[PDB]
């Protein structure tokens, strides 16, 4: 029904940059709060960043602060996250997930319901 | 700021399990927004429960969430086979970071 | 056939002041004894009716508007009082009738560093008639064709973020608010109980 497909990840050298694109299908990405979840290989999950519906509220992870810009292409209806000046510790898989209670009268706690397929990034020589 | 989730469990079809997920007095206790997701190796983690008592679509009633003070605790009944998968308890906080996750549990059946 | 009262007060995410939300509630039995539950109810007052008598009468059509404002401007939401929260933001009539409800919620709307999610029009050319909302994006002027996308001495952006933080003085923490307004011309009774 609703898919969240990723594209843009892979191998890189340390210091460089890269860009991930999250394409939403089955619904409209212009009104659904989004946020990225990173998972190192063989560990748990970790929060990356978050965009709101307004487009005026942006919250980064404390570790990716200063880099890792986020934005949305409401023209091409995608989400973009550019990882800039990467280091060796960032190799991981990435998921693009949407908060479920994105309506206006939900009276229901938040939950990341629609999950992303997820793509990997590897930073080394 | 991360939740502490235990290592692993083991039982045979018919037994029942519980899993503890502690936290601070700002993320789990004080907000009661904790949720639980499951992940088989090689698939995006799928929502299992949220709002503790709120079981979402498709989920087998075999899962039962509960929250006591700071601790949270899951209890799964009717030990099957698909239980072979990781389980992560997540929560929404109020300082920086709007979501944290547990260390992760490995549920294996004998 | 009860009414959805605990579905608007129990809302998980509110709208901003400048694009406030209205919802019509009718054709049901409304009871105003359950509202006392939620919050400390810093302010719960009515103009034109008294709450102790409110559980009895039948009304024409009752509306509910919800939004979030600062904690030193709650007073601005009153019949015909001037300030900066009812001049260009949102305004109620001078013959208003109904009730207003507010509860400081600083536990769900204020993050550390400023919760930049709710804004309000600081610059407007002319004040607004009652019960109209403006979402038109325009840059204030500066004695010349207003900067088309930029900001000089003047030409500021119309909307300014609140930036709620969990350490402010009580008058600066956010306050969720909801307003009830209804006619009593004894029109075909649609709600009471």
């Amino acid at each position: 029904q609703v898919q969240l497909v990723e594209s843009g990840g892979g191998l890189v050298k340390p210091g460089g940059s890269l860009r991930l694109s999250c394409a939403a299908s089955g619904f409209m990405i212009s009104d659904s709060y989004m946020n990225w979840i990173r998972q190192p290989p063989g560990k748990g999950l970790e929060w990356v960043s978050y965009i709101s519906s307004n487009g005026y509220a942006i919250y980064y992870g404390d570790s990716v602060k200063g880099r890792f810009t986020i934005s949305r292409d409401n023209a091409k209806n995608f989400l973009y996250l550019q990882m800039n000046s990467l280091r060796v510790e960032d190799t991981a898989v990435y998921y693009c997930a949407r908060e479920q209670p994105g309506g206006y009268y939900d009276s229901s706690g938040y939950r990341l319901d629609p999950w992303g397929q997820g793509i990997l990034v590897t930073v080394s020589s | 700021s991360a939740l502490t989730q235990p290592a692993s469990v083991s039982g045979s079809p018919g037994q029942s399990i519980t899993i503890s997920c502690t936290g601070t007095s700002s993320d789990v206790g004080g907000y009661n927004y904790v949720s639980w997701y499951q992940q088989h190796p090689g698939k995006a983690p799928k929502l299992m429960i949220y709002d503790v008592s709120n079981r979402p679509s498709g989920v087998s009633n075999r899962f039962s969430g509960s929250k006591s003070g700071n601790t949270a605790s899951l209890t799964i009944s009717g030990l099957q086979a698909e239980d072979e998968a990781d389980y992560y308890c997540s929560s929404y906080t109020s300082s920086s970071t709007l979501y944290v996750f547990g260390t992760g549990t490995k549920v294996t059946v004998l | 056939n009860l009414c959805p009262f605990d579905e608007v007060f129990n809302a998980t995410r509110f709208a901003s002041v400048y694009a406030w939300n209205r919802k019509r509630i009718s054709n049901c039995v409304a009871d105003y004894s359950v509202l006392y539950n939620f919050a400390p109810f810093f302010a719960f007052k009515c103009y034109g009716v008294s709450p102790t008598k409110l559980n009895d009468l039948c009304f024409t059509n009752v509306y509910a508007d919800s939004f979030v404002i600062r904690g030193n401007e709650v007073s601005q939401i009153a019949p015909g009082q001037t300030g900066n929260i009812a001049d260009y933001n949102y305004k109620l009539p001078d013959d208003f009738t109904g009730c207003v409800i507010a509860w400081n919620s600083n536990k769900l709307d204020s993050k550390v560093g400023g919760n930049y999610n709710y804004r309000y029009r600081l610059f407007r050319k002319s004040n607004l008639k009652p019960f109209e909302r403006d979402i038109s994006t325009e840059i204030y002027q500066a004695g010349n064709k207003p900067c088309n996308g930029v900001a000089g001495v003047n030409c500021y952006f119309p909307l300014q973020s609140y930036g709620f933080r969990p350490t402010y003085g009580v008058g600066h923490q956010p306050y969720r608010v909801v307003v009830l307004s209804f006619e009593l011309l004894h029109a075909p009774a649609t709600v009471c109980g």
